[PDB]
DNA sequence: TGCGAAATTCCATGACA
DNA sequence: ATTGTCATGGAATTTCGCA
DNA sequence: TGCGAAATTCCATGACA
DNA sequence: ATTGTCATGGAATTTCGCA
């Protein structure tokens, strides 16, 4: 715009342009007498190709961006026509890295009973044990009461045979995991139709979700670590042993243990209570009814200083799962169709496809 | 004197030869006193051996205060009687040919033997995947005498799977004349 | 100890037995009524036993010890006695994690002047491009003006051809490195004993102490990410492009470029800064001189909650460098020599090495 | 009229044939005209295509704003033109049979021809690795004419290496005769 | 009605790779 | 069409033993 | 001597694997 | 015998343009 310039040269107001300035002409260019020194103002039609061209030398952000800018030019809210420039910069989008932190977790609801809710895991591999790699992990939710089971493999076979060997004790309404192969499989969701058993899923590479399994595997790891100090690793043979020991550890902030929750009673193991030793399976049954519903539960953290939430219609991006060497750790923006709580959404890509995502694995699209 | 309580005593026993299944030919047979509960293992056979390894994953969930069993063979050797003191387990017999658990048990002992001859009948051979089906039967299985079944009196819940298609438990003509046709 | 507790059964007090308690013998064994209910006083000469027992059940804690322990006996100061069987468990000492953080970070003085001293550091294995995997970079610590090497391997061979290109232009007083193989070898220390130079290195394990380099490091591939978006990963031609494009970068936080620093004025670059143009080269470097010792320094920040700090003669234990699966992640406790700031110590393993390590890599050994 | 700054003209210009060293036969040299600070890269012809690929290398340290030279073919090809003005570097050349530069770089030129052939004898096919240390005298030498060496113009700083250790620069009679001896 | 010490509770730290 | 968890050992706070 | 908006500064976030 | 660093883009704060 040669025409918003020429009214400049005159001495007429234009509104961004401060009148107490000297705008004058120069070498066939409008040039400003600012502070800093003398910067040309260029036409409108030529402000996106500056900005692009200061931008594209090392693909900076704002103040990176505008101080080359600066050096030269100068006009009215440079920075709007910068920020413009940086939300179009596929390159920047996907490559660079949020500074916005997810809101604060969910503590969600202990389960009501044992075997409402069981969290289901594997551990591997591990150096091998009897031909054995890998250890199937079974949390019950309300209790923490833990089944272990060596496999072969991560496998739907291993699980189904392992769950089959479990449920003979009591079947689980729930069965949550983490989408692993081994559950995912059609075979499995067959397997659990069978029964009556309804499979929950994390959001993908999210094993915060699984957080209940997760915790129970550094303890097995921890307690095989320790019982293998100065031996081979022949863990096989221990998994019945850290079994026993883990299901009969005490919960410092519950005061109970794994087994006290699932029988209300503990069986002949070392140490094993004995404050209900004159009540009737009743009487026991009655008291553990009422320490089952007045477990301690954690609540929400507070929300870091600079926390983002997820909100329908917003910008958002998915985290590359499994990024190359020099290739971006973004996909492309992604809209938010329906936001499940606070830090679970669902989200429709580039493709068309429907993601429910965890906010751990989204950084909110940049400068709108 | 104390109340009954589970894992106060466990009652094994073994259950054949049976067909071969999945090269299975017993089932070691663990009902918990007090609650009624059941756990079955297959073994190849009742071997102290086959009941050390079968009891060994039993007693990584819990572990009774006394095991009773006849006086078989696996039960009375001195490998069992080690494998016992190791765990703190007392052993306990029943008089050679007078063998004596408890009502409640006895009882639970005998729809064990049913509920397996009454699956045996057309598939003597699959009996080994039936086993867990065949326990969750047995344990949501309501007790006339303490209004709960073995489930409830275990964990103090009700379960997910009710057997409230209480079934004959009984042999129809129909079966009756294929389990004799099997005993050929 | 059965002659501490007959005087108890008898009826006469004994420091650390409540007299207001009701001492009893019951099946062969001293008893106490008190309000959790009734439990076993075993002799002083047993307890160590006991809580040997009631701690090997899952290898635990000081409240989940005693929670075991408390089901059946009773006992003056059981805690102390559970303590000191946690201080001598060598599983637990070394498989254990720590609980209390490092102190809070130095902001080492940024060097005086440009060559005063260079950070190096490599960058690969990257996808092959023209046979070269790696990329030796070099930031002068002062300015931050970088250097890009393409090598086949991060060998002190290639280290040595790079740095004889660079020092043709200017020779550094210190190169700071890691302790990886190419730099603490002693072709490596002859070539620069030969130049002056002296070689100072991190402590090992710790990349934050390279942390001017491991820094450009993440500019340098982030940018030819964007460079390489929806073409074959042919970064060996870009090195240059890079280089050129980071050395001319603004720093918002200083509104300087390392060219900048370097110089004290643009070269024939997009954007060049012409502030200076009417000065004298003297006038300029004048004012080079002022900026370079006016640029902002930052500070230590606040100390988390629960930090620690070393202490000459503390127990630490320092961590398992390329941990093995299933085998703890701390070694044996060793002895703090000399702490020569509040983040570097220099230690004394149970072999009698000296080592210099960073407190990062260290915990504290628990329970004294 | 503005005062002379580092990067505005960079005169460039071939030495050579030397003796083969590490396959080089001859050096591209760099001069800055306001510090007198000099770069040399060793080629293997003096063609455009080896002056880019050197040219290339100190580019991207610094862009000069004019590059000056004689009227050597690899300077006046449409390559070498085609390759600066993508730079927006401004080619600039000499009278033919007429070099002109100025004086701090015509003295420069004939201290780097100096010190190259007083370092070539004993030693004609070492000098690729004497290029760097070459360099690092030439830069810490000390200009009559501005009180400075062109590290401390360049750089506003003292360097690490001061070359106070002024050598003769002129072949002694030992160094003469041996020179002489290489000729045949 | 209050003191010193012991017992309990709190809770940041870090790992489930 | 879902969601972090909790053992750990110093510190902070409460309770105990006695008066 | 004070207003609205623009410009600048602040600074938590995250990655150098 | 050593030690974190700094681009980034919303928010917070300051400065500018005008009166
Ligand atoms: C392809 C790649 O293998 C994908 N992948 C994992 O990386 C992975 C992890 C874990 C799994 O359970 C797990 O299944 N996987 C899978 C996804 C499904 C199956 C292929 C396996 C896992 O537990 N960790 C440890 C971890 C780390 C941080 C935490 F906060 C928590 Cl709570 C745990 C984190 C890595
Ligand atoms: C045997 C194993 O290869 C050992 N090792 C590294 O793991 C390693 C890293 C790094 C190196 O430079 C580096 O040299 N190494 C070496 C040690 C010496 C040589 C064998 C290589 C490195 O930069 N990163 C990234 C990183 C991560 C976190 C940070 F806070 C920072 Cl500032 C950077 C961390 C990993
Ligand atoms: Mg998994
Ligand atoms: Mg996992
Ligand atoms: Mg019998
Ligand atoms: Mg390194
Ligand atoms: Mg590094
Ligand atoms: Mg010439
Ligand atoms: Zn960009
Ligand atoms: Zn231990």
């Amino acid at each position: 715009l040669d025409a918003e310039l020429d009214q400049l040269l005159q001495g007429h107001y234009i509104k961004g342009y401060p009148k107490q300035y000297t705008y004058f002409l120069e070498d066939g260019k409008v040039k400003v007498s600012r502070p800093e020194g003398v910067k040309i103002i260029p036409p409108q039609s030529d402000r996106q190709k500056i900005v692009l061209q200061a931008h594209n030398l090392a693909h900076t952000g704002r103040e990176a961006t505008l101080l080359k800018i600066a050096n030269l030019y100068w006009w009215p809210n440079m920075r709007k026509d910068v920020v413009k420039q940086l939300g179009r910069c596929q390159q920047c989008l996907i490559t660079n890295a949020s500074n916005k932190a997810s809101g604060p977790i969910l503590r969600p609801d202990r389960p009501q009973k044992p075997f409402d809710k069981f969290f289901i895991d594997y551990i591997g591999p591990l150096p091998p044990s009897q031909g054995y790699l890998y250890v199937l992990v079974v949390v019950d939710g309300m209790t923490g009461f833990t089944w272990l089971y060596p496999t072969k493999a991560p496998s739907t076979s291993a699980t189904v045979k392992s769950l089959n060997v479990l449920t003979s004790i009591a079947i689980p309404k729930v069965i949550h995991s983490d989408q692993g192969a081994a559950f995912t499989s059609s075979t499995f969701a067959e397997w659990a139709k069978e029964r009556g058993i309804h499979l929950e899923f994390s959001t993908p590479y999210h094993p915060q979700s699984s957080g209940k399994v997760e915790r129970k595997n550094s303890d097995i790891k921890r307690l095989l670590t320790k019982l293998l100090v100065g031996r081979p690793t022949k863990w096989y043979d221990l998994l019945p042993v850290v079994q026993l020991a883990l299901n009969n550890t005490y919960s410092p902030v519950l005061k109970y243990t794994p087994h006290q929750l699932l029988f209300g009673i503990d069986s002949n193991t070392p140490f094993a209570n004995q404050d209900t030793l004159d009540l009737t399976r009743e009487e026991e049954l009655s008291l553990l009814q009422e320490i089952r519903t007045s477990l301690y539960h954690p609540s929400t953290p507070p929300a870091s200083s600079r926390s983002w939430s997820p909100v329908v219609g917003q910008l958002v991006q998915e985290r590359v799962a499994r990024p190359a060497s020099l290739r971006p750790r973004w996909h492309k923006p992604s809209t938010v169709l329906k936001v499940l709580n606070p830090r679970t959404v669902v989200i429709l890509d580039h493709l068309g496809n429907n993601r429910t995502v965890s906010i751990d694995n989204l950084k909110p699209t940049s400068h709108q | 004197d104390r109340p009954q309580k589970p894992f106060d005593k466990f009652f094994i026993d073994y259950i054949g030869p049976l067909p071969p299944s999945q090269g299975y030919l017993y089932v070691l047979v663990v009902v918990d006193g007090m609650t009624g509960f059941t756990w079955l293992y297959p073994t190849k056979a009742p071997s102290t051996s086959a009941t050390v390894k079968s009891l060994n994953v039993l007693t990584s969930i819990a572990i009774p205060k006394v095991i009773h069993s006849d006086q078989g063979a696996a039960f009375t050797s001195s490998t069992f009687a080690e494998w016992a003191k190791e765990r703190g387990i007392h052993l306990e017999f029943s008089t050679p040919y007078h063998p004596q658990s408890s009502g409640k048990v006895e009882r639970k002992n005998s729809d064990i033997k049913r509920l397996l001859t009454k699956l045996l009948v057309g598939r003597p051979t699959k009996w080994y995947d039936l086993l867990p089906v065949v326990q969750l039967a047995l344990n949501n299985t309501y007790s006339p005498v303490l209004k709960y079944t073995p489930h409830q009196l275990l964990f103090g819940i009700d379960s997910n799977t009710p057997f409230a298609n209480q079934d004959t438990l009984d042999l129809t003509r129909e079966e009756e004349l294929s389990l004799l046709q099997e005993i050929r």
